RNA sequence: UGGAGAGUCUGAUCCUGGCUCAGGGUGAACGCUGGCGGCGUGCCUAAGACAUGCAAGUCGUGCGGGCCGCGGGGUUUUACUCCGUGGUCAGCGGCGGACGGGUGAGUAACGCGUGGGUGACCUACCCGGAAGAGGGGGACAACCCGGGGAAACUCGGGCUAAUCCCCCAUGUGGACCCGCCCCUUGGGGUGUGUCCAAAGGGCUUUGCCCGCUUCCGGAUGGGCCCGCGUCCCAUCAGCUAGUUGGUGGGGUAAUGGCCCACCAAGGCGACGACGGGUAGCCGGUCUGAGAGGAUGGCCGGCCACAGGGGCACUGAGACACGGGCCCCACUCCUACGGGAGGCAGCAGUUAGGAAUCUUCCGCAAUGGGCGCAAGCCUGACGGAGCGACGCCGCUUGGAGGAAGAAGCCCUUCGGGGUGUAAACUCCUGAACCCGGGACGAAACCCCCGACGAGGGGACUGACGGUACCGGGGUAAUAGCGCCGGCCAACUCCGUGCCAGCAGCCGCGGUAAUACGGAGGGCGCGAGCGUUACCCGGAUUCACUGGGCGUAAAGGGCGUGUAGGCGGCCUGGGGCGUCCCAUGUGAAAGA
């Protein structure tokens, strides 16, 4: 089976490409608590269909370019920017804690 | 090579009669007779209360020195007993009692342990028709432990089997005295042995 | 070419071979595709050769090439006997 | 010293020139054909595209282009000819291509 | 099926707390000691430098010759010339030098592990199936001729064969553009058009064997892509210009900023970016009650490299350890113009080092390369050698033998100890001598049968006259550590804060069981101690399994971002969670 993932689009600014953020839940290998990691994937959007805040299913594909090995399957849930605002705010926090 | 030297000196240090000498441990010369105290200059001095390790140590030697085995083969036999299913205590004894050199003595073919060792080592013992010259060879239940007809005319063999006439053998053994045969029926149980050794003491010696 | 041959698993002066399907390029004791039997040359046991012919018959269909010694043993278990 | 594996090296330079020669022919003819297609001569570009194709499939007969490598150049050629032949098309010879 | 503790801070106590010890482990080294054999193992440092030898070749059943020789021919003789044959050498051509073998440098990475994708692909030889091989043409070596150079070698001219190269045909079929159909990323089919096939050799020469060509499929091997896991430092916090994406092209077996042009301004980071340090990774191994910690030698799998760096050629396959080109360092030859090299292949030398082996036998076995075969090659491998380096088995005697010799040791001077230990009596018979003497080996081949099944027959050893069996047969190596407590074993003399012991606490400054010797004793025993290193005890990084009032430890206080956490009732979903089936979890190990 081609690996399939479900995540939220956090970036519209590329051409024919959207950045999809896929969370992951799994218990810690020693300390046993449930931890939530996440990883951004570069998805291929040929028709520029999907927008910011859309929750989509991503699927393992023949590589389109560097860093782009996944295509967008279908739109699960449309337009929930709260998931995007959660990402922006954390990214915005890195302007502090420098000097 | 196993320990070779004064033996009835070790009858004394253990405080218990050690029949490694064969005869003369029965006659009142064993030096367990009228000399039960340990050897050395301080043997007659009052002994201090032994430490909890002191007791465990002496009990192992009391058992090990009885079969006449180096600690190397001894320890390995223990580590084998702990893994197998059953009571580590009794299983270890049955494994010692399965030593060919020990079975030879137990069968009365030889007077002592050391003597039964030499009889095996020189090939005078037959196991199921073949010669077996290894004292460490483990006998399985049902094997026939015989005397090589090459040695059946030896005066030392006809000597010990002469006193074995009418003598009874252990319940896990049986022997034909004329044809100089013998058979290992089953592994002896804890009750089958009268060895003056607490086995839990020896196990407790190895937990450390 | 995929071959059928032996692999030495015994000890010094005590050889024990594993009749084995492997690519000719791998080591004679290296990784192999499938273990299709064993061979005791010194004939120390009552059963010193076993094959599972119908498996050996498969690999000959897909083009495995047996050694002269492998073919000799395969014939002894009747891989080629066609009656 | 003096291993006769040097015999292989001596042959290597033989085959070197052979492969090099055929390739320089493929390229020079292909560029000559696509020149005419761009220049609108429909017959001459076709009469050349044939010999280019024949030279290609002949190179694959040996150890030069053996794989689908021959097909790529054959594919790329017939497309660019037909494409460039779309400037007052009139595919005169019509030999190499399909109706 | 499995879990032990102890010493040390006080005058004494409890607690906290570090240190230390008993246990196991090692590719070990060192000290003393050292008998036999089996199986393992053996440069951990300089990926430093290497003498010499060997480590990849084979095919005359692809082709034409050179040299040395023999025989038979055309001739009256000669000259010249034809044919067969033997040796030998390379050359042209085919297959293999990409496997096998070595190393751990570089790599923190799709390198490895694990589970998947390939509608984005390749695969020599082998197997199955379909089909075909018609005609013509040409060159380069060998060889012959000339020249240059000290050499390595190199330049020019001429003749020639082929399973070398080329043209045309035949189109089973395949390739390509375009259309159509079905599938759905480049998968399959179909149509028109265009393009593409080939080689002979051998005989028991009318038929068969070794080969050749196109296509489809299998098998095996592999490329690329993805989820996840993969050491320390935040006293590394910001990184990034082909960098992120797009369109088109180049290149590849094949996707892709892999490369190129142009366009857009993006991509990554506190869930550790970037940098720095360190390191091949795993199966496993050691340890541990376990969780865990440590490690990756040997063997097996993957990877990376071949003096350092870069590069391609040839090919199914390499950017190639024993192939090529170039730069650099080093060593050798040099006629100073220029050349030859590359043990991290097996031994072996040197250097470094505490430390790591023979310049051994063999093609008999197994495996690989080439060949119709016979056979050839194989420092892969199988064996031997050395080293207690590890494991295991085995010997240095067995039995009788004094209320108990000598000597040494202590003594209450009565005696006690070494001690059945020795002497000595009897029996056995490690070594060693003599004879027999292997398994590992049956195919390949030959013969019958059709070169099949099947049957039949014959040659074939390193180890090695070793293993083993039978006979003969001698009493025939013991060592090392420790004895104040943990910790098992005590007295005397010697020395007087000296000489020294010491893992920790501590001993010795005139009676020392702690120093040094003796007697004696304890522990192991062909070993015994030691040092280093790993885990253990250590619940002393506490997930299992700890703490912060005064012992080490609450931030000076607040606000609040991210994150972590979430009252009661119903319902959908079924991500976490739980259950069943299945695939996987190589082999070895355990
Ligand atoms: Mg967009
Ligand atoms: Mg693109
Ligand atoms: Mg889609
Ligand atoms: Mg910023
Ligand atoms: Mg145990
Ligand atoms: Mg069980
Ligand atoms: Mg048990
Ligand atoms: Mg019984
Ligand atoms: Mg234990
Ligand atoms: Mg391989
Ligand atoms: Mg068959
Ligand atoms: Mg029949
Ligand atoms: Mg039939
Ligand atoms: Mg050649
Ligand atoms: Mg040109
Ligand atoms: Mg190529
Ligand atoms: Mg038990
Ligand atoms: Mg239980
Ligand atoms: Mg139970
Ligand atoms: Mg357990
Ligand atoms: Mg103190
Ligand atoms: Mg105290
Ligand atoms: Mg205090
Ligand atoms: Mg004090
Ligand atoms: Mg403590
Ligand atoms: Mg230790
Ligand atoms: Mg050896
Ligand atoms: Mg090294
Ligand atoms: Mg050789
Ligand atoms: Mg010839
Ligand atoms: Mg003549
Ligand atoms: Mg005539
Ligand atoms: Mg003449
Ligand atoms: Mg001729
Ligand atoms: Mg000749
Ligand atoms: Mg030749
Ligand atoms: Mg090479
Ligand atoms: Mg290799
Ligand atoms: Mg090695
Ligand atoms: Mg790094
Ligand atoms: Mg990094
Ligand atoms: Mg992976
Ligand atoms: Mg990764
Ligand atoms: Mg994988
Ligand atoms: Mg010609
Ligand atoms: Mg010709
Ligand atoms: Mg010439
Ligand atoms: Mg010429
Ligand atoms: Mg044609
Ligand atoms: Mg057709
Ligand atoms: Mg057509
Ligand atoms: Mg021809
Ligand atoms: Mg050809
Ligand atoms: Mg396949
Ligand atoms: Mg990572
Ligand atoms: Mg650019
Ligand atoms: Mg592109
Ligand atoms: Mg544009
Ligand atoms: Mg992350
Ligand atoms: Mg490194
Ligand atoms: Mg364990
Ligand atoms: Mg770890
Ligand atoms: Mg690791
Ligand atoms: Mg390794
Ligand atoms: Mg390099
Ligand atoms: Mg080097
Ligand atoms: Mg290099
Ligand atoms: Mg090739
Ligand atoms: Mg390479
Ligand atoms: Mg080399
Ligand atoms: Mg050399
Ligand atoms: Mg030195
Ligand atoms: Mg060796
Ligand atoms: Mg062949
Ligand atoms: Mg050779
Ligand atoms: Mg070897
Ligand atoms: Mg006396
Ligand atoms: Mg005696
Ligand atoms: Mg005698
Ligand atoms: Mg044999
Ligand atoms: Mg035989
Ligand atoms: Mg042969
Ligand atoms: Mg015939
Ligand atoms: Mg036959
Ligand atoms: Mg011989
Ligand atoms: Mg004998
Ligand atoms: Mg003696
Ligand atoms: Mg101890
Ligand atoms: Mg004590
Ligand atoms: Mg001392
Ligand atoms: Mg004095
Ligand atoms: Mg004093
Ligand atoms: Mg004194
Ligand atoms: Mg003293
Ligand atoms: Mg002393
Ligand atoms: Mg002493
Ligand atoms: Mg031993
Ligand atoms: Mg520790
Ligand atoms: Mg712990
Ligand atoms: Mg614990
Ligand atoms: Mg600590
Ligand atoms: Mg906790
Ligand atoms: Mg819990
Ligand atoms: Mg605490
Ligand atoms: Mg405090
Ligand atoms: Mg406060
Ligand atoms: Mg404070
Ligand atoms: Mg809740
Ligand atoms: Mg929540
Ligand atoms: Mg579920
Ligand atoms: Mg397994
Ligand atoms: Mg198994
Ligand atoms: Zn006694």
């Amino acid at each position: 089976p081609k690996k399939v993932l479900t995540g939220v689009v956090v970036s519209d600014k590329m051409q024919k490409t959207v950045t999809v953020l896929v969370e992951r839940q799994f218990p810690h290998p020693l300390y046993g608590k449930v931890i939530k990691r996440s990883k951004k994937y570069l998805a291929h959007d040929p028709e520029e269909k999907y927008k910011l805040g859309d929750v989509v299913e991503i699927i393992e594909s023949r590589p389109i370019s560097k860093r782009k090995r996944f295509r967008v399957l279908r739109l699960v849930e449309s337009g929930r920017m709260d998931l995007v605002e959660k990402y922006l705010i954390r990214r915005q926090n890195y302007e502090s804690l420098s000097k | 090579g196993r320990y070779i030297g004064p033996v009835c000196r070790l009858c004394r240090r253990e405080g218990v009669k050690l029949y490694l000498k064969g005869e003369r441990c029965y006659s009142p010369k064993c030096a367990m007779e009228r000399r039960p105290y340990p050897p050395g200059q301080h043997g007659q001095k009052r002994a201090r209360r032994p430490s909890d390790y002191a007791v465990r140590l002496r009990e192992k030697q009391k058992l090990r020195r009885i079969y006449g085995i180096s600690e190397r083969q001894f320890r390995n036999l223990f580590e084998e007993a702990s893994k197998k299913k059953g009571v580590t205590g009794s299983v270890f004894l049955g494994l010692l009692e399965s030593r060919l050199d020990n079975v030879v003595y137990r069968l009365g073919f030889a007077v002592s342990r050391r003597q039964a060792r030499q009889l095996v080592r020189h090939g005078h013992i037959t196991v199921n028709g073949r010669r077996v010259d290894l004292p460490s060879y483990r006998v399985r239940p049902g094997d026939e432990i015989a005397v090589a007809e090459k040695s059946r005319n030896l005066e030392l063999i006809r000597q010990n089997l002469e006193a074995m006439k009418g003598r009874k053998v252990g319940p896990w053994l049986s022997l034909d005295v004329e044809g100089m045969k013998g058979k290992f029926l089953r592994l002896p149980d804890r009750e089958d042995l009268a060895l003056p050794v607490n086995e839990q003491l020896v196990i407790e010696f190895y937990s450390r | 070419m995929v071959k059928i041959r032996l692999a030495r698993f015994g000890s010094k002066h005590n050889p024990h071979y594993r009749i084995v399907v492997t690519d000719a390029r791998r080591k004679r004791d290296g990784k192999y595709i499938e273990k299709i039997g064993y061979y005791d040359p010194r004939k120390t046991t009552p059963d010193w050769l076993k094959v599972d012919v119908e498996r050996a018959r498969y690999w000959l269909s897909v083009g495995a090439q047996p050694t002269d010694t492998a073919r000799r043993l395969l014939r002894q278990a009747g891989v080629f006997r066609q009656e | 010293r003096n291993l006769s594996a040097l015999k292989r090296h001596r042959q290597s330079l033989k085959r070197r020139l052979r492969n090099k020669a055929k390739k320089s022919a493929i390229k020079t003819l292909s560029k000559k054909a696509i020149q005419l297609a761009q220049e609108g001569k429909a017959e001459e570009a076709l009469k050349i595209m044939r010999k280019a194709e024949s030279l290609i499939d002949k190179a694959a007969k040996g150890s030069t282009l053996h794989k689908n490598a021959a097909a790529r150049r054959k594919s790329r050629l017939m497309r660019k000819v037909r494409q460039l032949l779309e400037a007052a098309g009139a595919p005169l010879i019509g030999g190499g291509l399909s109706a």
